[PDB]
C-alpha cells in the first residue's frame, strides 16, 4: 500500500564504521532482494531471502558483508568494517510466487551511501536564490528564479521548491547532476543549480512567498566530530525571496 | 552472468522512436524483461517478454532473439516522461536472481513551439549580491556545453514544464566569483544559431 | 525404449526437533543419480552416479539452491496443511512430490506428470494434459483454487516439456555407457525341500538391468499365478536389480513345472525347469 | 536439473 | 492418516559362498510412515557400519529403503535384519537365508 521501506535514505559514512541497512517488504511478500548498484558493475544481487532464509547469496563479498531477515517484516545489510569502495546505491525488494511467476520484483528507493576516506571534506551546501531579470518579465510574460546550492560534498542533496509552504513541482528543473567547485582536486566540492518560472502577475504580487529548500545528508550525532568547525550534519539549508514591483 | 549495454547518454526528438537493447553471453537464461529507472528512485518492471516472442504494449515493445543472444525493447511515439534509465534484466532456472545490464540512459527533448533564446543576468535576494546567467528560451536542437579558459561553471541544461501555459522551456545557468565575467558572451563558448 | 526423469521429495515435520526432515532424490529410468538429505552435513545435492559428476559449477550451486528452496517451500507447506486439516502441533507429518517427464525411443516428448500428496495419501496431481489439476476433496480443492490463480500450471508444462526432457536427453547420452545397458538376467533354480512328500522349487533372475522384468511359470499347459511367489524387484546393491518366483509342488513333479524369463537384453524368452 | 527455482506453495 | 507395516526383505548382493567378501541387503518397502528404525545384525549382536539408501517412494505413496553392510559369510554365523516401526509392537527380526 505504501512499498519497500528502507532507511536510511542517504549514509554518509566514514570507513572502519559498521554501516547497517534496514528493509521492510511489502506486507505478504516472503521473498525479500537485497541488490546494489554501482557505476562500474551496474545493479546486481547480493542475496535474496525466501521465507526468511538465504537462498541466493552468490554475490554477497568474502567479508564484510553480512545480512538477515530475524523476521518477516525486517532485514538488515551489515557491513563491517566499510570502505570506500562500497560507497553504491543498495536496493531492496519484494516479491511473491505468482509475481515472480512473471518476474514483478517491487523496489525500495535505495540507501545512497557514501563511504569516505575521511570525514574532514565534508560540508554542507550554502544556499542563495536569485530573483527574476526587469528583462525577461516584459520579454515574456514570465519570470525565472535560480537556486544555486554550492560549496558542498558529498553530493548528497534534495532540492525542492515550495511555494507559500506547499511544495510545487510545476515549472521546476532541478539539474541532473552535481557539477564539481574543483575540478582540480580528487576530493572536490560540488554545486547543484534549479530554476523556477512562473508569471508576471504571479512573481509580481508581493503576497507570494518563494522558497529553495536544499535537505543535505550528511554525520549524524553519534559520528565524532572532532574539529570545532559546525558539524556537518543531515540538515536543511534554505534561500528565500517574496514577490516584488520596485 | 555478464550482459553488455550501451550506457548512452542516448538523446532523441520528443516524437521518436528507440531503440534500446542489450547482447548477453550465457543461454541458460530463459526470461527477458526491461525495468526502468527513474533519477533517484527504485527500479519498477516496464515489460517482460518469455522466450522468443514479442509483447506489445501500447507503446513499449519487447523482443528477445536467442540465437543472437539479442534482447530488445522499441518505444514508439517518445514521450519526455520516458527519460529515464533502462535496464533489461533477465534469468534462468536456478534462481529468481535477475542479471541486469549497467543500464541505457534515455533522455527524450520537449518540442518546443516558439524558440525565443536570450541570456539574462540576474543579482541575489541578499546585500553580498553575487552575479548568476540565464540562458533560456532555446530550442531542443541546442546543446549547450561548456568548460573554458575558466574556472567558470556552466550546467548542462534541462527542460522546465509550464503544463497549463503548454510551455515548455530549456535552461542553463552559468556563474563565477572573478571580475571580468559577464552574461551573453558567458555562453558564446555553445556556438547557438 | 521408453525413458523417464523423476525427482522424488519427501518432507518430515518434527515439532521438536526444529526444521523437518527433507529428502529429495533423482531418477533416470531406475538409475539414481542425486540426493539431498537436509540432516546430512554439506548441504549440496549430491551426486550418485558417475555420469553426472562431469557436470560443473554452474550445476552443482544452482541444482543445490533449486532443492533449498523447495525444502522451504515444504516447510510453509507442512504448516498450511496442519492448518487446514486442523492438525496438533506435537503431530509429524509428511509432504511427499513426484514429478517427472517420460520419452520414447525416438528419445520425442511422449508425457509429463507432477503429484502431491499429504500423509502419504493422494492430494493434488497434474493431469495429463498438462492444463489442469485432479484435487483429492477437501483441502486439495483450496491449494487447486491458489494454483490456477499463480498459473502454476503454465511453468511447470514448460518445464516437463521443454527443459526436462532437454535434461534428460543430455543424461542418456553422457552417461550412455550406464543408462542405455541391458544386463541379461542370471537365472538359475534352487531344489530345497518343504518335506519329504514336496520340494521348494525357486526360480531366481540376478544381476539384470533394466528393473522390468517377467517370470511366469507353468504347469505342462498353461498355469500363471497362485503357487507363484513373485517378490517385489529389489535392488542389489550394485546398480542392477534381483528377483525371483518360487512354486512348492508334490516331490517328483518337478519336471511338470517350468519357469519363464522375459527381459530386455534377453535375445529369446528364456526357459528353465528343474534340471540336474 | 530440477524444476525451479521453486515449487507454487499450496 | 494412513499407517502401512513394512515389508522385509534380507539377501545378499552376490551368491553366498562362504569365507567370501559379499554385501548384506536389508530392504524395507511399503511403509508408512518415513520413521523407521533398521538395524543389520550378527549372531544378535548388531553390526557397526551399515548404509542406506536414499529415502524413495512406490507410487502408491508408500517409503522403500535399502540399508547394506559388507559381511562375509560362513557356515555358523547367523545374520538377520532388524526393523522396528511404529505398525510394529516389537522390533522384528528376519532372518538371512541364501534359499530365502
Amino acid at each position: 500500500d505504501a512499498g519497500v521501506i528502507q532507511s536510511p535514505r542517504h549514509e554518509v559514512t566514514e570507513m572502519g564504521q559498521q554501516v547497517t541497512l534496514r528493509c521492510k517488504p511489502i506486507s505478504g511478500h516472503d521473498y525479500l532482494f537485497w541488490y546494489r548498484q554501482t557505476m562500474m558493475r551496474g545493479l546486481e544481487l547480493l542475496i535474496y531471502f525466501n521465507n526468511n532464509v538465504p537462498i541466493d547469496d552468490s554475490g554477497m563479498p568474502e567479508d564484510r558483508f553480512s545480512a538477515k531477515m530475524p523476521n518477516a517484516s525486517f532485514s538488515t545489510l551489515k557491513i563491517q568494517p566499510s570502505e570506500p569502495r562500497d560507497s553504491a546505491v543498495y536496493f531492496c525488494a519484494s516479491s511473491l510466487w505468482e509475481k515472480l511467476a512473471k518476474n514483478i520484483q517491487y523496489f525500495g528507493a535505495g540507501t545512497r551511501l557514501s563511504v569516505l576516506e575521511d570525514l574532514k571534506n565534508v560540508f554542507p551546501p550554502e544556499v542563495a536564490v536569485f530573483e527574476p531579470s526587469e528583462a525577461e518579465i516584459s520579454h515574456t510574460q514570465k519570470a525565472t528564479l535560480v537556486c544555486l546550492a554550492t560549496g558542498f560534498y558529498p553530493d548528497h542533496v534534495e532540492l525542492s521548491w515550495w511555494v507559500n509552504g506547499k511544495e510545487v513541482h510545476s515549472g521546476v528543473c532541478t539539474d541532473p547532476q552535481p557539477l564539481k567547485e574543483q575540478p582540480a582536486l580528487n576530493d572536490s566540492r560540488y554545486a547543484l543549480s534549479s530554476r523556477l518560472r512562473v508569471s508576471a502577475t504571479f512573481w509580481q504580487d508581493p503576497r507570494n512567498h518563494f522558497r529553495c529548500q536544499v535537505q543535505f545528508y550528511g554525520l549524524s550525532e553519534n559520528d565524532e566530530w572532532t574539529q570545532d568547525r559546525a558539524k556537518p550534519v543531515t540538515q536543511i539549508v534554505s534561500a528565500e525571496a517574496w514577490g516584488r514591483a520596485d | 552472468k555478464e550482459v553488455e549495454q550501451d550506457p548512452g547518454p542516448l538523446s532523441v526528438p520528443e516524437g521518436a522512436i528507440v531503440s534500446l537493447n542489450c547482447t548477453y553471453s550465457n543461454s541458460a537464461f530463459q526470461y527477458f524483461m526491461w525495468y526502468r529507472q527513474y533519477s533517484r528512485k527504485g527500479p519498477e518492471l516496464l515489460m517482460y517478454t518469455y522466450s522468443s516472442g514479442n509483447k506489445e504494449d501500447g507503446r513499449f515493445t519487447a523482443q528477445v532473439d536467442k540465437s543472437s543472444k539479442y534482447i530488445s525493447l522499441f518505444i514508439r511515439d517518445s514521450q519526455p516522461s520516458d527519460s529515464a534509465t533502462y535496464l533489461c534484466a533477465m534469468r534462468g532456472d536456478s534462481s529468481y536472481k535477475l542479471i541486469f545490464g549497467s543500464g541505457t540512459r534515455l533522455l527524450v527533448r520537449p518540442d518546443i513551439q516558439n524558440p525565443d533564446p536570450a541570456v539574462y543576468q540576474l543579482r541575489d535576494s541578499k546585500s553580498s549580491d553575487k552575479s548568476v546567467c540565464l540562458f533560456t528560451d532555446f530550442d531542443s536542437q541546442t546543446n549547450v556545453s561548456q568548460s573554458k579558459d575558466s574556472d567558470v561553471y556552466i550546467t548542462d541544461k534541462c527542460v522546465l514544464d509550464m503544463r497549463s501555459m503548454d510551455f515548455k522551456s530549456n535552461s542553463a545557468v552559468a556563474w563565477s566569483n572573478k571580475s571580468d565575467f559577464a552574461c551573453a558572451n558567458a555562453f558564446n563558448n555553445s556556438i547557438i544559431p | 525404449g521408453s525413458h523417464s526423469m523423476r525427482y522424488f521429495f519427501t518432507s518430515v515435520s518434527r515439532p521438536g526437533r526444529g526444521e523437518p526432515r527433507f529428502i529429495a532424490v533423482g531418477y533416470v529410468d531406475d538409475t539414481q543419480f542425486v540426493r539431498f538429505d537436509s540432516d546430512a552435513a554439506s548441504q549440496r545435492m549430491e551426486p550418485r552416479a558417475p555420469w553426472i559428476e562431469q557436470e560443473g559449477p554452474e550445476y552443482w550451486d544452482g541444482e543445490t539452491r533449486k532443492v533449498k528452496a523447495h525444502s522451504q517451500t515444504h516447510r510453509v507447506d507442512l504448516g498450511t496443511l496442519r492448518g487446514y486439516y486442523n492438525q496438533s502441533e506435537a503431530g509429524s507429518h509428511t509432504v511427499q512430490r513426484m514429478y517427472g517427464c517420460d520419452v520414447g525411443s525416438d528419445w520425442r516428448f511422449l508425457r509429463g506428470y507432477h503429484q502431491y500428496a499429504y500423509d502419504g495419501k493422494d492430494y493434488i496431481a497434474l493431469k495429463e494434459d498438462l492444463r489442469s489439476w485432479t484435487a483429492a476433496d477437501m483441502a486439495a480443492q483450496t491449494t487447486k483454487h491458489k494454483w490456477e490463480a499463480a498459473h502454476v500450471a503454465e511453468q511447470l508444462r514448460a518445464y516437463l516439456e521443454g527443459t526436462c526432457v532437454e535434461w534428460l536427453r543430455r543424461y542418456l547420452e553422457n552417461g550412455k555407457e550406464t543408462l542405455q545397458r541391458t544386463d541379461a538376467p542370471k537365472t538359475h533354480m534352487t531344489h530345497h525341500a518343504v518335506s519329504d512328500h514336496e520340494a521348494t522349487l525357486r526360480c531366481w533372475a540376478l544381476s539384470f538391468y533394466p528393473a522390468e522384468i517377467t517370470l511366469t511359470w507353468q504347469r505342462d499347459g498353461e498355469d500363471q499365478t497362485q503357487d507363484t511367489e513373485l517378490v517385489e524387484t529389489r535392488p542389489a546393491g550394485d546398480g542392477t536389480f534381483q528377483k525371483w518366483a518360487a512354486v512348492v509342488v508334490p516331490s517328483g513333479q518337478e519336471q511338470r513345472y517350468t519357469c519363464h524369463v522375459q527381459h530386455e537384453g534377453l535375445p529369446k524368452p528364456l526357459t528353465l525347469r528343474w534340471e540336474p | 536439473a530440477q524444476w525451479g527455482p521453486d515449487p507454487a506453495a499450496a | 492418516m494412513i499407517q502401512r507395516t513394512p515389508k522385509i526383505q534380507v539377501y545378499s548382493r552376490h551368491p553366498a559362498e562362504n569365507g567370501k567378501s559379499n554385501f548384506l541387503n536389508c530392504y524395507v518397502s511399503g511403509f508408512h510412515p518415513s520413521d523407521i528404525e533398521v538395524d543389520l545384525l550378527k549372531n544378535g549382536e548388531r553390526i557397526e557400519k551399515v548404509e542406506h539408501s536414499d529415502l524413495s517412494f512406490s507410487k502408491d505413496w508408500s517409503f522403500y529403503l535399502l540399508y547394506y553392510t559388507e559381511f562375509t559369510p560362513t557356515e555358523k554365523d547367523e545374520y538377520a535384519c532388524r526393523v522396528n516401526h511404529v505398525t510394529l509392537s516389537q522390533p522384528k527380526i528376519v532372518k538371512w537365508d541364501r534359499d530365502m
